[PDB]
């Protein structure tokens, strides 16, 4: 696949929608790979401590990009059983066992030039997307 | 350990610890800090040293920022407030970079230039600050929020993180240490000794193993003899490049000891060739990207001096041979063949091997020694298509077996005497002559080419290289002590 | 040309046109039949001599029936009337088995068994009598008012055929002929000389070649020396069982000369072997089928007769060995090894190959032979550990050399004379002896032999073989032609 | 696990499907067996008025052929991935690799009516099968 469905939870901050992956050629982290990741379509919210919408940012055509560990290509197995999410699991941290980060979380600043604010909750929500889900990566070109 | 240059001419490794320690001992991290009147927010705060962490590679630097007695405003319509922390240490990840030295050389042959920090960047997908999410030590946190909270502090420390970096972002050239110094020998030419290892292009890389930063390197990469990097060239250091007994590792490619000493070398072995018949070329096994040896083009042969076999005066020749560095050493490979006018054919293959390690001559001064390891190995077949009787055929195939163990001996102590010769004196033409008159005793300091080699990197500015170690570990590797000057 | 048993201990091949030939010798007369009051119709006609024709496979045989001046009333509510036709070929397809002979042998030991077409058969699955869709050369048909074949009528015919397999299936006399007949050892034991060539179990297959009847045979199939069938054995013949040169061949597996033969022999050359050293294994590379080999066991050696070499007895040893049948030839590689206690060590790597073939002694009659091929090839390794001077490792290798030249040689020439010796006297025990005394020109009559191997098999009930080829074949080869009596 | 198979003649109809499978067999080592069971189907014997004669339900015969291992070599590339065991009506075609009915019903569910069924169901198999070896490939 091209597209992959994300979706993502927390208490003040939730997301959804689709994006599309690409490996980015590289020559100076031999040991990592670099991923470009573009919204297709989908929405950031804000909300308070019940739940109600505060703020919200459309994605669609947001650039960002990645880089972890060339370990996850020993992962097993690139098995299609069935359909791959970029899904979190709301309040459930996560190990990083491939020092997953991210190198720029708005390319274009389409979100990012709102503010320190949008910066953080948006690498946050792409640290919790992909942590876990790295066995996805396989199939990216 | 057999290590690699992996494609470069030159390595030099050294541990980031001692590189750590100088940082911490040449104090160029500031103090005190604060960023006034941001959109977004402002704060102030201590830094105590900084120092590289783990979780870096290639170009890619990860930095512990531990700062202290912080606060920070945060200003917005959602977030809003004024918190801090007694101590937090901030991860980012930034890359070094090569810049102009001043003052420059006098000398317009060479371009001094400075490993630092690298500050600015306008290329949006290679920031030249990048803050790492991990929250570690941070103590004493506060924050009085205005509304929302439910997500961590966490989130709150992530904010003031990017103030920091608001800070940074216009003060890093405050850190103005510099990592190493390099000489670029732009214009290398005409008589110029030990161009192999004068330095055309320079580049650095950082490289972790886990077991993580007592076993981490940075490494200084260079092309050499004009030369220049490519994308064949990878920012990357073997595991291996240090010797297990030094400090600081220094490599020089096996590619250039045999495509820059030996390949020229090798023909006044046999002025009975015609001097064209050899190449340096990438085929030999296994493990790695590739490997280098020097060995006969296809099609050609090396008459050597003539022996009498079973009555017959007869030429033997070289029909195969395959020079290469293996382990600890340096390998010889010869295939000799003799075609007796009866009709049978002797074909030896004998493989010697020599060790290098640093010794000392008669006054006193550090030189490369070499050894032969044990007796040659070989390997004897014959081919009768006369219908020699069995009798001929023996006393044939000892005379030649006896001419294989006494000339390829000779020849790989050519060899290995050749190439101390190069690496000693660094000039090709010169080569027979410290070969005919090679004395272990008397053998020259290396001294000279330490200057034209290892130390044309310098390292925190004035470190001197105590060399301790020398072996051939693929490529030549050097083994030794960072001097730091007492000052 | 390199053939195989196929994983079955001897095979007896001979082509189809030799069979067709004795059956219509046989049976020259033509046979007059007729079925009245058939249920669903009558018939009658005249049949001439079954013959084997082209398209069957294995256990499957097709037969050719030639009828004649044929005519049949069909009946039934659907189809119904009066036809025939001047000349058909009905083509079916059965298959074979071994039946008791009668009357039984005297030798009680012995069950004497027959080739024979199946006549019947309870198995639905398997029909004893197949009749297969062959509509050829059909003249003078005729079905009521037509007296032309059509397409639209050809199941007319299709009738016929299975109102004159109605026929066939009561009169089974007609398909009487004996193919061959076996000898079944029942109780063979290891008092028994030749156990390897005598059957104790058979089969038979159908081989064609290319869909040529000229080039197809049938196959005797045997497992020997009390061994019976498995899922191992298929019903099949490889293409080159019978020499180019001959009518008919006879095969024995090269497991058997090994196993039976060879191994139990190999160890009466080595006074200071244990005895228990060898073993013949199949090998292969990832999976196996028919190649096999004598060999060390892993982990043995066999010390040999000692030499006296530059100033030391020394003990030459064999490390590694193999003795295999290739292409025309026996192969002994044997790998002799020799250590100087100075700190020399030799290792020869020595092969020799040996041909079979038919001959006669001096009164005339036939025998097998051998014959060395060329010279032995050698290959010598060598390593000098004690850093000996170079007069004494070069006398030491010539004379390690000598050695392996000519005891490899005489280790070879054992092995194909014991060969021909266990081939021509059957008694294992009796070997060495054999070995010890043997001459060409006083070897053994191979008569006795073929009375223990290939005349344990009699084609057409009283065929004799002529052997006129012998060879090695991967397997023993034995090339003749039948004789039929009363010429 | 079901083929359709359709065959049509002058004198003799049948519509339906079958299930093929591969029979084990240590007799004929350059031959494959298969065991077809006919799932649903008619076989129609008719006159030229072409009305129905007889009509027998195939249903549940059982049926064993055998063909040369050679058509192993037949290169599928469905297309247009559809495959059906269909005669070519009045028109006999070549039998490549010697394939030919062992038993053309094992139970006689039809044939124990005589030879006729014998000799039809017999012509029939054949004509579903010629041609169509290349969808033997995929039946294990």
């Amino acid at each position: 696949k091209q597209a992959f469905v994300f979706e993502f939870d927390e208490n003040l901050s939730s997301s959804s929608g689709s994006i599309h992956l690409e490996k980015v050629k590289q020559n100076c982290s031999p040991n990592y790979d670099y991923f470009k990741i573009t919204f297709i379509d989908g929405y950031l919210y804000i909300k308070n401590k019940s739940g109600v919408i505060l703020d919200k940012y459309d994605l669609k055509n947001v650039i960002s990009l990645v880089a972890l560990k060339r370990d996850y290509l020993s992962l097993s197995l690139s098995n299609n059983k069935q359909i791959k999410k970029f899904k979190n699991i709301k309040n459930k941290h996560l190990k990083n066992k491939f020092n997953l980060y991210v190198i720029n979380e708005d390319i274009e600043k389409r979100i990012t030039k709102n503010g320190i604010l949008e910066e953080v909750i948006l690498n946050k929500m792409l640290l919790s997307i992909l942590l876990g889900n790295e066995e996805n990566l396989l199939q990216i070109s | 350990m057999q290590t690699t240059t992996l494609n470069w001419d030159t390595v030099y490794a050294v541990p980031i610890n001692i590189v750590n320690e100088a940082i911490k001992l040449k104090h160029p991290t500031p103090e005190n800090f604060e960023l006034l009147n941001g959109k977004y927010g402002n704060c102030s705060g201590s830094f105590e040293e900084w120092q590289i962490t783990n979780g870096g590679d290639g170009s890619n630097i990860r930095l512990k920022i531990p700062i202290k007695n912080f606060k920070a405003t945060i200003i917005g319509n959602r977030l809003n407030g004024k918190g801090g922390f007694a101590f937090a240490n901030l991860e980012v990840q930034v890359k070094l970079k090569y810049l102009p030295h001043f003052p420059q050389s006098k000398n317009k042959d060479i371009e001094l230039v400075d490993l630092k920090i690298r500050t600015q960047s306008d290329n949006p997908e290679d920031p030249a600050i990048i803050v790492i999410s991990s929250y570690k030590n941070i103590q004493g946190f506060y924050f009085e929020d205005e509304y929302k909270l439910t997500e961590d502090d966490e989130f709150v420390v992530s904010y003031f993180y990017r103030l920091i970096k608001e800070w940074l972002e216009k003060n890093l050239h405050f850190f103005n240490y510099i990592f190493n110094t390099v000489n670029l020998n732009l214009y290398i030419s005409d008589k110029e000794k030990w161009e192999w290892t004068k330095p055309s292009y320079v580049d650095y890389a950082y490289s972790e193993i886990e077991g993580d930063l007592s076993r981490s390197a940075l490494g200084v990469l260079c092309m050499t003899g004009g030369r220049t990097g490519s994308k064949n060239q990878q920012q990357k250091i073997d595991p291996y490049a240090i010797p297990a007994a030094s400090q600081s590792g220094f490599l020089i490619s096996e590619e250039r000891l045999l495509r820059n000493i030996l390949l020229p070398t090798i023909p006044k072995k046999f002025p009975k060739s015609k001097g064209d018949e050899f190449e340096v070329i990438n085929e030999s096994s296994q493990g790695g990207g590739y490997s280098y040896i020097l060995k006969l083009k296809k099609g050609k042969k090396i008459d050597l001096e003539n022996i009498q076999a079973v009555g017959y005066t007869c030429t033997p020749y070289i029909q195969e041979m395959k020079i290469y560095l293996l382990g600890s050493y340096l390998k010889l490979e010869t295939t000799t063949r003799v075609d007796l006018p009866l009709g049978v054919a002797s074909i030896c293959e004998t493989t010697c091997e020599y060790k290098f390690k640093l010794s000392t001559n008669n006054k006193g001064e550090q030189t490369i020694a070499y050894e032969q390891i044990g007796s040659p190995v070989n390997i004897q077949y014959s081919e009768n298509t006369g219908n020699v009787g069995l009798n001929i055929v023996v006393s044939f195939l000892s005379a030649t077996l006896s001419f294989a163990l006494t000339f390829v001996p000779g020849f790989g102590t050519f060899l290995a005497v050749g190439l101390i010769g190069g690496c000693l004196i660094g000039s090709v033409a010169l080569i027979p002559t410290f070969i005919e008159s090679y004395n272990s005793d008397t053998a020259p300091s290396i001294d000279l080419s330490l200057e034209n080699s290892v130390s044309e990197i310098t390292w925190n500015s004035s470190d001197v290289f105590n060399l301790d170690y020398v072996a051939l570990a693929g490529p030549l590797q050097l083994g030794g002590t960072l001097q730091v000057q007492n000052s």
